[PDB]
């Protein structure tokens, strides 16, 4: 019945934070127009 | 529980520190991209000059 | 005035030098602006 | 004259393609900007309940 920890909320926040990166990547790709917009993406594709 | 609290605080601070490395990497990557563009234009100029 | 066309040619080259330097400075400043924008966003 | 034409003039097909590409990029990016600006709203829902 514990209210000093609401672990369900922690799981939900973890999932939202996980989705955040994908959402940001999708927006960045849509705005820029290039799938390799940084070295973190491929960087072998970036070098070539 | 005291040890658990210490570990939780340390790990949260560690993630906060980790974000800084990503920030530094992004800044340096942007600067390097600008250097890349300058080098590409220099190469084009040399191809024109030779 | 002796050798007039040579005088005109060197004058034209001398103004072209200044124009080219000015354009190079323009490109310099534009690249600086873009890098500053990226750095500001990251900060 | 032919050499100067090959040096200073622009190729209209390429320029039209570049203009179209830039216009589409601008419109798409601005729509995504509108979506990103609409993003922060759910905190209000969290606060209200």
């Amino acid at each position: 019945q514990v209210i000093n920890t609401n672990s369900l909320s922690l799981i939900t926040q973890n999932n939202i934070n996980k989705n955040q990166s994908a959402l940001s990547s999708s927006i960045e790709r849509l705005s820029s127009g290039l799938r390799i917009n940084s070295a973190k993406d491929d960087a072998a594709g970036q070098a070539i | 529980a005291n040890r658990f609290t210490s570990n939780i605080k340390g790990l949260t601070q560690a993630a906060r520190n980790a974000n800084d490395g990503i920030s530094v990497a992004q800044t340096t990557e942007g600067a390097l991209s600008e250097i890349n563009n300058n080098l590409q234009r220099v190469r084009e100029l040399t191809v024109q000059a030779t | 005035t002796t050798d007039p066309l040579k005088a005109l040619d060197d004058a034209i080259a001398s103004v072209d030098k200044f124009r080219s330097s000015l354009g190079a400075v323009q490109n310099r400043l534009d690249s600086a602006v873009t890098n500053l924008n990226n750095t500001t966003t990251n900060l | 004259s032919e050499a100067q034409s090959r040096i200073q003039d622009a190729d209209y097909a390429t320029e039209v393609s570049n203009m179209s590409k830039a216009q589409i990029i601008q419109q798409a990016g601005n729509s995504v900007l509108a979506k990103a600006n609409q993003v922060p709203q759910q905190v209000l829902s969290l606060l209200q309940g």
